[PDB]
């Protein structure tokens, strides 16, 4: 900055304690205790949340062998789970669904065979409703999914 | 539960009445017209 | 560092006037809080399409950019678009306690971000941290003594 | 919308090369048609505010809410919105030795909002409880705060301020337009169409958002529908319904 | 028994579920350091992880932050919950642990920390609240339009029977230290004015200057004064500016200040300044109902006065059901051909109570609401309770 | 604590619950945090009941807060006539500096309200007041603008 | 130029919104030809030149 | 004037990390040249609207 008449000269680190620092420090975040950071992924258009949670959770455990002393990463909020439970949810109740007809069927009446015809009709028709919300752009979501088992 | 007790619940009325009121309705609407 | 008059009056003030002729515009929030931040969301009728939404806001502010004040020129007016939709949070914690969450941060933007953002399957990604950053703190007394003025 | 993207585009290249005082001014990309849709205009049956005071509410007060209005390509102002005019003096500036340059640094200098950070802010140190903001210099207000601003310290001991060589005088940013409605001083806007937005949905929502700042307006001050071109479309419009119901009873 | 029971039931959009997460709140009065609202949040972790540590898996302890407003005043924590198959009985459900764990957090003095579920879909258009926004339509100013707020917050809780939980959203206005510096002092010593307004939003406010390069990665190098240097009021007396006669002068030898109010979170909207307000409806009463109210109770305030009612309120406008009345018009004229008939179709249409009077008994058992799994959850019965009919209708026509 | 609410109260402007605070013997002393009891607040927007509610039940009419600004300053300053008046009745300083200099004669020149200024002067003036900048009351009535504040100052 | 024509130099704010700052001359000082020997600007030697 | 590098470091890299949602994309490229500039090219899904 300025040179001593006297000769000596005057640098920046006489006057300013140079250390590195981050942009900002308004917000300290923490987890049980210790320090973290954390990243919110957002879902990309069109795609699948099952897979990309798997995705990403190999993608981490691939980096894993990199990082430094004690870092390791956890999920303090994931909502996938919420999405594979209601998933065999659906299937387990349709998958009853049609014991009980078997059962109410073959009571009632005495045949094998008519119990079957229903096995049959059924499962069909369920699968062509995939195909066509497939058509109107719609997911596979909560609401898409009960809007079935109803 | 919310989609189980309105259907569940809403089912066992739908089906003990309407296989009694069901024969009643069809009487009194020929009836009056 | 700046107050939020300062803000409000001059980023704030002309930003909002400068806003004009974008399309399907319900309504425009906007908060000039203390901790030197702007946040100005606009509010779209629903079914107009994001993308062109966006890029119609983002080119009046670019015009009315030669009107802000130097200072927050140099920073950046980013435009993002408001979902608060995450599929999940990713904790960098460190049980070792040997980093900051300063270090965590750079550690997970320099080497996680890039490939959470280039995951498959993975849109848009937030950080919850910054860089590092030069951080020269001066000494009030030190300058005085060389007739030194920051 | 695309059309609009591109040239936008490529000007944001040519900005840099402009005058820095053509920038400043802020150049505008717009949409709209060459012919105005209306004229909306605005009076005052009072005569409380002259024919510059009514051009400065409708420029500070329900231009910029319309130039927002889906649908709304060009506003253009009849008259101008103030702006602080100061009116120097030859013979006084030559009495003092002094020259406009100078009167133009003195008012960069002291009409000026600047950031000066907060107290206890972040990183506190060890057992901190006070946290607060500072503040200093904020904008001029006032024609007289301006009057104040200091030009030079005489070794006399004399006070040389602004008022001493320039008139402060509230004024317009420019005088060369002036309207009048039925000869009388009056202001308004040209609103113009944006490209292919309905005019009469577009036309509802003026009508739909003038309507909502009316109940504010200060004495006397009336809005006056001199060109209007959507009246003529909603008349011709029904004028052919009617001559439909009109042939089935025939 | 269908009408009566169908309008005595409340009605609402989504059960909130029990996602194995909550989050709580944490505000601390105005002037509070950092260091403050941490210790709170020690305390809030603590108790997750002790008096309940057979429930609970980690906590997110955010300082610093918060959704009505930022400042070194605020923290959110969020909660993270174990497999519900370690835990049983509803005596464990989220609704269980938040409700007994913002009932331990009460003896905390001085601050304001309250656990809750979070909404379902993550909606801040959270139901049956409402979302108020007034405006300054004339040139006013902030400690007018402020007043006015005070004022409709006041009428607000005079009606306890139609709305509570009314409020502001923003923040409340802190003090300031306001400094000014006088010119003619000023030029008389030889100091330059941008010598100072510049040595002052630095070292205090922080300057970022330039930047650097550091491992492989562009960065920002900014300026500021040390931490023990810009903390209190008493610490401007340290710095010195250099004049033109090549002489130094202190910061308090041309500048005086004192303290000011101003706000933190100017809120503004539609270009012109605001306030916004969230509340709700009172207890068996409705919204269409705690709308009202606002709105008038609001015309009588001061001239520059406006309402603006935005998001959860505003969709609410739509819309009228001038569908459920297309929907019935349409079943009628489908029935009409079917059956060949203006007058059979009435038949059919009957037996819409008897499947929907056992859908709200079956409800009210438990306790449930008119959300829309059950609007959708009647339909369905509905519909199939009509089928039956059109069979022994048409087997017996 | 129900100091806090009183400080809450007093600079909300409900006087209703500052009744029943006084009644259940809140403090009138709290001061928070930069100082200024809630004397100083309830002047300063300004109320005059809970200006003189709190007058009643104990309050220093005086009290310099961190930089010394005291009530009357404030009242000057913001400038309310009908408390000003009351500060003055109550027993205060018209002399009172800042850690800066400035005497509510001064605040009340700058503000350009020549009916406190009259008062302000019959109770107490020193025209000669001098200031941290050694400007005085008719010597910043000039610079200021105002013409007939430096007429009663001459 | 800034004497006629004209100068935009600032901005403040008047009663809320913010509104930009002129400078130029008043108008019977520039009316005239013979009114720019009328003018004079500052040298560093310290006088005004016609 | 500036070396291939220096850029990529303050204007490549900075823009491709910025890069990461966009419908349809293939793949994507960037070359910086050392007389300063640079460009990054993005391909899109062959259906897409350009």
């Amino acid at each position: 900055l300025k040179v001593n008449q006297d000769g000596s000269r005057v640098l920046l680190r006489d006057v300013a304690k140079i250390e590195l620092g981050g942009e900002n420090y308004d917000i300290i975040a923490e987890f049980n205790g210790q320090p973290a950071s954390g990243l919110g992924i957002k879902l990309a258009t069109g795609a699948n949340a099952l897979d990309t949670a798997a995705a990403i959770r190999a993608e981490l455990a691939k980096m894993e062998p990199f990082f430094p002393s004690g870092l390791k990463i956890v999920y303090p909020y994931d909502t996938t789970p919420f999405v594979k439970i209601s998933i065999h949810e659906v299937v387990k109740t349709l998958v009853e669904a049609i014991i009980l007809v078997f059962l109410v069927m073959y009571l009632f009446l005495q045949n094998f065979r008519a119990t079957l015809i229903p096995t049959i009709a059924v499962p069909v028709v369920l699968l062509g409703t995939f195909a066509v919300l497939a058509a109107f752009g719609f997911s596979i979501n909560t609401l898409t999914m009960f809007g079935m088992v109803l | 539960n919310a989609v189980g007790t309105g259907v569940m619940g809403g089912m066992v009325t739908a089906t003990v009445l309407a296989i009694f009121f069901v024969p009643v309705f069809f009487v009194v609407v020929r009836r009056r017209f | 560092g700046a107050d939020a008059k300062t803000v409000q009056d001059t980023v704030t003030q002309v930003i909002e006037q400068n806003m004009n002729g974008i399309d399907n515009l319900m309504y425009m929030s906007s908060n000039s809080d203390s901790t030197g931040t702007v946040q100005i969301t606009l509010t779209f009728e629903s079914g107009t399409d994001a993308d062109i939404a966006q890029v119609q806001v983002q080119n009046k502010l670019q015009l009315a950019m030669p009107l802000l004040p130097q200072e927050v020129q140099q920073q950046g007016v980013s435009v993002e678009k408001s979902s608060s939709s995450f599929l999940m949070v990713v904790g960098v914690i460190n049980t070792d306690g040997t980093m900051t969450q300063e270090d965590i941060s750079d550690y997970v933007a320099a080497n996680m971000k890039d490939a959470i953002s280039r995951t498959s399957g993975v849109g848009d990604v937030q950080l919850f941290g910054s860089q590092y950053a030069m951080r020269i703190w001066m000494n009030p007394n030190e300058l005085n003594k060389f007739q030194l003025t920051p | 919308d695309i059309a609009q993207v591109q040239v936008q585009n490529k000007l944001q290249l040519a900005m840099p090369l402009l005058p820095q005082e053509v920038q400043q001014q802020g150049v505008s990309v717009e949409k709209s048609s060459s012919s105005f849709l209306m004229v909306v205009g605005v009076i005052n049956t009072d005569g409380t505010m002259t024919q510059e005071d009514i051009s400065d509410y409708v420029a500070a007060n329900m231009k910029d809410a319309i130039s927002r209005t889906s649908g709304v390509g060009d506003v253009q102002l009849f008259g101008s919105q103030y702006a602080m005019r100061i009116w120097m003096n030859p013979n006084e500036l030559n009495k003092f030795q002094l020259t406009p340059v100078d009167v133009i640094t003195a008012i960069k200098a002291q009409n000026a909002q600047v950031a000066a950070g907060q107290l206890g802010g972040t990183p506190p140190v060890k057992g901190q409880q006070l946290n607060a903001s500072i503040i200093a210099q904020t904008r001029l207000t006032s024609t007289e705060e301006f009057g104040k601003i200091l030009l030079k310290v005489n070794q006399d001991g004399s006070r040389v301020l602004l008022r001493d060589v320039a008139k402060i005088e509230l004024g317009g940013e420019n005088y060369d337009i002036i309207a009048e409605f039925n000869g009388q001083p009056a202001s308004g806007l040209g609103i113009k169409l944006a490209t292919g937005a309905n005019a009469l949905d577009t036309a509802a929502a003026i009508r739909a958002e003038l309507a909502k700042m009316e109940p504010f307006f200060p004495s006397g001050l009336k809005i006056v529908y001199p060109y209007d071109t959507t009246p003529f479309v909603k008349i011709s419009i029904h004028e052919v319904v009617k001559t439909l119901v009109e042939a089935i009873i025939l | 028994g269908m009408a009566y029971l169908f309008v005595r039931l409340p009605s609402s959009f989504l059960p909130d579920e029990d996602q194995g997460v909550f989050m709580t709140m944490v505000q601390l009065p105005a002037g509070a350091t950092q260091e403050r609202t941490q210790k709170v949040l020690n305390e809030v972790t603590h108790y997750y992880l002790t008096k309940e540590k057979n429930n609970v898996e980690s906590v997110f302890a955010v300082n610093g932050f918060g959704f009505a407003g930022r400042g070194q005043n605020t923290g959110i924590a969020f909660v993270s919950l174990k497999d519900w198959a370690d835990r049983p009985g509803e005596e464990n459900k989220v609704e269980a642990i938040t409700m007994r764990a913002t009932r331990a957090f009460s003896q905390i003095k001085d601050a304001m920390v309250f656990a809750f579920n979070l909404p379902a879909i993550v909606e801040l258009g959270t139901a049956t609240g409402f979302d108020f926004e007034l405006i300054d339509q004339a040139g006013l100013g902030h400690e007018k339009l402020t007043q006015a707020r005070n004022q409709l917050l006041a009428e607000a809780a005079k009606h306890p029977d139609m709305l509570t939980s009314v409020r502001p959203n923003g923040l409340e206005d802190t003090p300031q230290f306001k400094i000014d510096i006088d010119q003619e002092k000023a030029q008389a010593l030889g100091v330059s004015i941008n010598d100072i307004n510049t040595t002052l939003g630095a070292a205090w406010g922080g300057s970022y200057v330039n930047d650097f390069i550091d491992r492989g990665r562009v960065k920002k190098v900014y300026v500021m004064s040390e931490a023990k240097y810009r903390m209190l009021p008493d610490d401007i007396g340290d710095w010195y500016v250099r004049a033109a006669d090549g002489q130094m002068v202190p910061f308090s030898a041309f500048s005086s200040s004192r303290w000011e109010y101003g706000s933190p979170r100017l809120e503004r909207y539609n270009g012109l300044p605001s306030m916004e307000i969230l509340g709700q409806a009172a207890p068996g009463k409705s919204t269409g109902e705690a709308m009202e109210l606002m709105e008038q109770l609001a015309s009588k305030l001061p001239t520059y006065d406006w309402t603006g009612m935005s998001y959860q309120e505003r969709l609410s406008g739509n819309q009228a059901p001038s569908l459920y009345a297309i929907s019935l018009i349409v079943v009628f004229l489908c029935l009409a051909a079917l059956y060949e008939s203006w007058s059979i179709p009435f038949s059919v249409m009957l037996v819409v109570p008897l499947g929907v009077i056992g859908a709200l008994l079956a409800a009210t058992f438990r306790g449930l609401t008119n959300d829309v799994y059950f609007q959708v959850g009647l339909l369905t019965t509905i519909g199939l309770s009509a089928k039956n009919a059109i069979l022994i209708v048409e087997f017996a026509k | 604590d129900l100091g806090k609410k009183l400080l809450e109260a007093a600079r909300a402007g409900q006087d209703d619950e500052v009744r029943i605070l006084m009644a259940n013997g809140a403090d009138v002393n709290a001061s928070d945090h930069v100082g200024w009891t809630p004397l100083h607040l309830a002047a300063y927007f300004g109320h005059l009941e809970i200006v003189e509610v709190l007058l009643k039940n104990g309050a220093d009419v005086n009290a310099d807060d961190s930089l010394g600004v005291t009530p009357l300053h404030l009242a000057a300053d913001r400038g309310h006539l009908e408390v000003v008046e009351v500060l003055l009745k109550n027993g205060a300083d018209v002399n009172a500096n800042d850690h800066n200099g400035f005497t509510p004669l001064h605040l009340a020149a700058n503000i350009g309200h020549l009916e406190i200024v009259e008062v302000l002067l019959k109770h107490g003036a020193d025209v000669n007041a001098q200031d941290k900048f050694g400007k005085t009351a008719f010597d910043i009535s000039i610079d200021n603008g105002n013409e007939d504040l430096a007429e009663i100052l001459q």
